[PDB]
C-alpha cells in the first residue's frame, strides 16, 4: 500500500506549520525510537470484569490516538461481526494508532470473552461554532451498571468505569463532558447489544435508536435512554 | 520477511509522526 503511504506524508506537509522539514527528518532518519508492540491482555478467570475492563482500556490507550490524519484500518460499518473481528485481530497484529470507531471494534474483540459484559455502540452528533462533530464510544454494562470504552482526543469523552446506575447518567455524563469543551449535543445514536460470538454473521446495529437531544427535552431524553436500556435486554 | 521488516520501520515512523502531531 504505497499510494496511501505517500498520501499521509503529503497531507502532513500542508497542515503542520513546518510541514516539509517534519517529513524529511522522520522519513530520512536512520535511527528512530523503537516502539514496543503492546501485549494483548489475557485474563485469569478469577479477575473481576471491572478489573479486566481497565486492562482493555489501557491496551487501547497504548496504541495512542491517531493524530496523523490517515486511518490505517478502514471500517465498513455494514460488515458482519466476523469480518470486523478479523479486522480487530489485525489491529492487534499491526498495533498502530487509532481513532474513535476503531477503538469500538477493538473493545468488542477484547471483551468477547466476557459473556456477563454487555457491549453496545453509542455515537454522538455535537455542534460547535458552525460545525458538526461525530464521535463514537463502546457502551458497556456490568452487573446492572453502565460504563464506556472508546478513544477520544479528550479524556472525559472515552473511558467511564461501569459505575453509573442508569444509562441516562452515563449519557448525561458525556453530555456534561461535551458541554465542558463548549460542544452542544445535538443527537445521540445508540446501538443494540453486540453478540459475543466473534464468528457471528450479523452486523452491528449502529442505529437501533436515534435520539434528537434538542427536540426531546430533558425528561423525554431520559425516558428514551431508559427505553433503549430496556430494549437491549431482549 | 521483506514484508515484515518494512512494517516495523513504517510503524516506528508512524509513531514518530504521531508524536509530533500531538503538539496540539
Amino acid at each position: 500500500d504505497e499510494a496511501t503511504w505517500e498520501r499521509m506524508w503529503k497531507h502532513v506537509a500542508k497542515i503542520h506549520p513546518d510541514g516539509e522539514k517534519v517529513a524529511q527528518r522522520i522519513r530520512g532518519a536512520t535511527d528512530l525510537p523503537k516502539i514496543p508492540i503492546p501485549s494483548v491482555p489475557t485474563f485469569q478467570p478469577s479477575t473481576p470484569v471491572p478489573e479486566r475492563l481497565e486492562a482493555v482500556q489501557r491496551y487501547i490507550r497504548e496504541l495512542q490516538y491517531n493524530h496523523t490524519g490517515t486511518q490505517f484500518f478502514e471500517i465498513k460499518k455494514s460488515r458482519p461481526l466476523t469480518g470486523l473481528m478479523d479486522l480487530a485481530k489485525e489491529m492487534t497484529k499491526e498495533a498502530l494508532p487509532i481513532k474513535c470507531l476503531e477503538a469500538v471494534i477493538l473493545g468488542i474483540y477484547l471483551t468477547n470473552s466476557m459473556p456477563t459484559l454487555e457491549r453496545f455502540p453509542i455515537s454522538f452528533k455535537t455542534y460547535f461554532s458552525g460545525n458538526y462533530f461525530r464521535h463514537i464510544v463502546l457502551g458497556v454494562n456490568f452487573a446492572g451498571r453502565y460504563g464506556a470504552l472508546g478513544m477520544s482526543r479528550r479524556e472525559d469523552l472515552m473511558y467511564k468505569p461501569p459505575a453509573f446506575r442508569t444509562l441516562s447518567e452515563l449519557v448525561l455524563d458525556f453530555e456534561a463532558a461535551y458541554g465542558r469543551c463548549w460542544h452542544v449535543l445535538k443527537k445521540v445514536k445508540l446501538g443494540q447489544s453486540v453478540s459475543h460470538d466473534p464468528h457471528s454473521v450479523e452486523q452491528i446495529e449502529w442505529k437501533h435508536s436515534v435520539l434528537d437531544v434538542e427536540r426531546l427535552g430533558r425528561d423525554d431524553f431520559r425516558k428514551e435512554l431508559e427505553r433503549h436500556a430496556r430494549d437491549m435486554r431482549l | 520477511s521483506a514484508q515484515q521488516e518494512l512494517k516495523q520501520r513504517q510503524r516506528a515512523e508512524i509513531y514518530a509522526l504521531n508524536r509530533v502531531m500531538t503538539e496540539l
